[PDB]
């Protein structure tokens, strides 16, 4: 944005709101699949309890 | 602005010593995160309000 106009940054800009949030999608997929994990051993240690 | 690098955010005078050829700093995002005032040769942190 400091060096290019409405028309090419957009180009650019586009490029690294495609990465970047596809790098979330990947992070939160990864939180879900973990949490899956950490209450499975949450319910073994109510049951453990 | 500084030199040309636009942004926004609360500038705070830094205790990072550059040395005499840098300009700017970069944190581990590579967002410059410090900026030596091209006019009198002091360092400001850069920090999101």
């Amino acid at each position: 944005f400091s060096r290019l106009d409405k028309v090419e940054a957009e180009v650019q800009i586009d490029r690294l709101i495609t990465g970047r949030l596809q790098s979330l999608q990947t992070y939160v997929t990864q939180q879900l699949i973990r949490a899956a994990e950490i209450r499975a051993s949450a319910n073994l240690a109510a049951t453990k309890m | 602005n500084f030199n040309g690098l636009k942004g926004t955010g609360v500038l705070t005078e830094s205790n990072k010593k550059f040395l005499p050829f840098q300009q700017f700093g970069r944190d581990i995002a590579d967002t410059t995160d410090a900026v030596r005032d091209p006019q009198t040769l002091e360092i400001l942190d850069i920090t999101p309000c």
